[PDB]
């Protein structure tokens, strides 16, 4: 399961 | 919206058409778009997805099409419109990436695909005053706007006062009721009412008026009807500060 | 015994000839489930071992956007870095990242974590208590400003503390032959006399899973020993992994050392010794 | 199915609490939304949720529940504005999908009523005239009318305004000899006139 | 930045006989940047058909991938990998030893 949250540019 | 913008925002159009719509983003950059409709009831349908520039991704098998010809410009587009196609077309956008999501919808665009634009009808607007208790049992005016026989389904009613506009003791029905239920394509008809102190419709200098904004055929769309091309337009009816 | 599930992703910009490169892949312990790799005509998070087909379409359409989203946010990134670092548009760079779950013998939450690298340094990651950053240089900083001001480390936590540990025990339910299996290192030796005096005992070890092993050599008073040549442990590619533990002895003096196996796979821990 | 609001329309008196529920399928879900819609205007964030408990953002309360795939919204001190249909969304397979949302009707509050039904005319005509229920209590439907050869509308809540006052209205009309205000049968205590 | 030189392990899947079918495999791990050249060499000459584990790495966030290819080794017939890597100034080739 990718997490579907929490990922953003950095 | 003051960071994303949907053209247009009203169309009718008839079956077989070509069809185009908008979408423009500004304030944020390699966004996710997406192309979302909302038809029958309520709730949005997922129609198109783009994770960036010239990528997109069908989410259904589908008689529309869409592309992303720049970072900030994504377009919904369809070779002729079924009526099927008829909704409430919704652009919006997420930040870059896969975070909290949470998307930025905008004006969204209507669609009413009609089969014989024959039907088309513009409202007409004939706005009714106060009665004679009401001022002098309530001391409070209710004037009442009513547009009727209109078609397709809805427009947008205004009141203004001495110009301006007004928002304040208004209220117009939730939606247009047929002229008759028995037949479908029946006309419709919406009322509104715009209540004021009695003492300020007394004010005869004090013009009040309903300002009905239909939208319809376009111009440069066919047309055989002996009567002229019922296309968007604004039909509204006045009314002065009556004393007495 | 402990579990766990991580994704590693990798994406190396290719100045002068397309988008980077994205390849992710998915593991569940010392086993890969899943993968995908932008230089694939697929095009698709696709699957790497039998238990995980099981999923639905849903799954794969889902996990296939996620990852194109990932993809997506590396290439930004890349971008990005060059000009936190002053860099030209000419070079080629990497940006790396890597989450996971780890759970006890109860299959409850132990630790989460989420850290990030570029070119092949540590860059900026999520401490233990999925709540702080640790930045690396001056430009993490600036990034770690902003991904507290997005409380990105919140969304986290809900993930790997949530989701994260569901779905692992998830695939542990299903893979439950493959990820709860357990294979027994099929140990041998093998001598080599450095000619006269001395010799190179080469204790070995092949077809264990999962890949966590020891194997220590010892000898009369106290065990241990240094001259010992231990090679990373390496994938036998058919799912298990193969490794070995040399050290260096007197010829004959040697029948008098031996390396000690340990493994879970292991009932009761070998001892194998030599025997000519 | 997927994300599964309860439709509406619910009736909650202003003042009054209200609760709206949605239950997502997929355990795969990591945000969640409430999204407001006026007829019209397109779909308007609210509030978003990712772990479980109550985020409390004004009026407005959400309420996740992953063990039970449950997510709520509670409208403390419902106004007549907060009428609506609210959309419940689930950030999953990295995006959002929807319910079919929930039509909600803060019914205001008449303090002290005064059902009368007057009679308007048309400025600029005599003949053409339409028939005004209004002023009346919170509690009364509006009920539809028959021979629709006359035609009625559904109450409609008017802005009170700033002289503070908030009244239900219906209206009614019909091109016929006869029809004349005193029809729309329906509630005592009513002034007609003439 | 930073660059690792890889390190090489090449050997086989199970113990070759020999006139028996297995599987020659090239690890290489610890290296940096990712892009690197590896092939399967039979009697000097390179192995048209190999293919490779998907890309990873480990904790220090150093690479490791694993060529592989099957075969049937002999008596005879020498087996080794080569590996180039932006890290060896020269390209390194890594005999296949069999008790090793």
């Amino acid at each position: 399961e990718l997490a579907g949250i929490g990922i953003l540019t950095v | 919206s003051q960071t994303i913008h949907q053209w247009p925002a009203t169309l009718v159009q008839p079956v077989g058409s070509p069809l185009s719509l908008e979408c423009t983003v500004e304030g944020t950059s390699n966004p996710n778009l997406y192309w979302y409709r909302q038809a029958a009831g309520r709730g949005l349908q997922l129609l198109f997805y783009s994770v960036g520039i010239g990528q997109i991704s069908s989410e259904v098998p589908q008689n529309l099409s869409a592309s992303r010809p720049q970072d900030r410009q994504f377009i919904l587009s369809s070779k002729k419109l079924l009526l099927s196609d008829s909704g409430f077309y919704l652009c919006a956008w997420s930040e870059t990436g896969l975070g909290t999501g949470e998307l930025f919808f905008g004006e969204g665009s209507r669609l009413t695909v009609l089969e014989d634009l024959k039907n088309v009808f513009p409202p007409e607007v004939a706005v009714f005053e106060p009665s004679e208790a009401e001022i002098s049992h309530t001391q409070k005016a209710t004037l009442v706007c009513l547009a009727t026989g209109f078609y397709p389904d809805h427009v947008e009613l205004s009141w203004w006062v001495n110009g301006k506009e007004v928002h304040s003791g208004v209220c117009t029905d939730p939606q247009p009721l047929k002229e008759q239920p028995a037949l479908n394509d029946s006309r419709y008809a919406l009322s509104s009412r715009l209540r004021v102190s009695a003492t300020f419709w007394q004010d005869p200098r004090n013009h009040f008026r309903c300002q009905v904004q239909f939208y319809g055929l376009s111009e440069n769309d066919e047309w055989t009807q002996d009567r002229a091309k019922p296309v968007t337009q604004i039909v509204s009816a006045e009314a002065w500060g009556r004393a007495d | 015994g402990s579990h766990s599930m991580r994704y590693f992703f990798t994406s190396v910009s290719r100045p002068g000839r397309g988008e980077p490169r994205f390849i992710a892949v998915g593991y569940v312990d010392d086993t890969q489930f899943v993968r995908f790799d932008s230089d694939a005509a697929s095009q698709r998070m696709e699957p790497r071992a039998p238990w995980i087909e099981q999923e639905g379409p849903e799954y794969w359409d889902g996990e296939t956007r996620k990852v194109k989203a990932h993809s997506q946010t590396h290439r930004v990134d890349l971008g990005t870095l060059r000009g936190y670092y002053n860099q030209s548009e000419a070079g080629s760079h990497t940006v790396q990242r890597m989450y996971g779950c780890d759970v006890g013998s109860d299959w409850r939450f132990l630790r989460g974590y989420h850290q990030y690298a570029y070119d092949g340094k540590d860059y900026i990651a999520l401490k233990e208590d999925l709540r702080s950053w640790t930045a690396a240089d001056m430009a993490a900083q600036t990034t770690k400003h902003k991904w507290e001001a997005a409380h990105v480390a919140e969304q986290l936590r809900a993930y790997l503390e949530g989701t994260c540990v569901e779905w692992l025990r998830r695939y542990l339910e299903n893979g439950k032959e493959t990820l709860q299996r357990t294979d027994a290192p099929k140990t041998h030796m093998t001598h080599h006399a450095v000619s006269d005096h001395e010799a190179t005992l080469r204790c070995w070890a092949l077809s264990f899973y999962p890949a966590e092993i020891t194997l220590t050599w010892q000898r009369d008073g106290e065990d241990q020993t240094q001259d010992t040549e231990l090679v990373e442990t390496r994938p036998a590619g058919d799912g298990t992994f193969q490794k070995w533990a040399a050290v260096v002895v007197p010829s004959g003096q040697e029948q008098r050392y031996t390396c000690h196996v340990q493994h879970e796979g292991l009932p009761k821990p070998l001892t194998l010794r030599w025997e000519p | 199915q997927e994300v599964e609001q309860n439709s509406g329309p619910l009736s909650v008196p202003e003042g009054a609490i209200a609760s709206l529920n949605c239950t997502y399928s997929d355990r795969g879900s990591q945000s969640f939304f409430w999204y407001r819609q006026y007829s019209g205007k397109s779909p308007e964030l609210i509030m978003f949720i990712y772990s479980n408990g109550d985020k409390e953002d004004g009026r407005f309360t959400a309420q996740l529940n992953k063990a039970s795939q449950y997510v709520s919204l509670l409208i403390r001190d419902s106004q007549p504005s907060d009428s609506a249909t609210y959309l419940c969304a689930v950030n999953v397979a990295g995006k959002s999908t929807f319910g079919d949302g929930t039509t909600l009707t803060v019914k205001p509050n008449i303090q002290n009523p005064d059902p009368a039904v007057y009679q308007l005319r048309d400025s600029k005509s005599s003949d053409k005239s339409v028939c005004l229920f209004t002023d009346f209590d919170s509690q009364t439907n509006v009920s539809q009318s028959k021979d629709s050869d006359v035609y009625i509308t559904d109450k409609c809540v008017l802005d009170m305004r700033s002289m503070d006052f908030k009244s239900n209205s219906a209206v009614a009309w019909s091109n016929k000899s006869d029809f004349a205000c005193a029809n729309a049968f329906n509630n005592s205590i009513i002034p007609e006139d003439t | 930045m930073i660059q690792r030189t890889p390190k090489i392990q090449v050997y086989s899947r199970h113990p070759a006989e020999n006139g028996k079918s297995n599987f020659l495999n090239c690890y290489v791990s610890g290296f940096h940047p990712s892009d690197i050249e590896v092939d399967l060499l039979k009697n000097g000459e390179r192995i048209e058909k190999v293919e490779h584990s998907d890309l990873s790495f480990s904790k220090d966030w150093s690479f490791y991938l694993l060529y592989y290819t099957e075969f049937t080794p002999t008596e005879k017939d020498e087996y080794a990998c080569r590996v180039n890597h932006v890290t060896l100034s020269q390209p390194k080739i890594v005999k296949w030893d069999r008790d090793m």
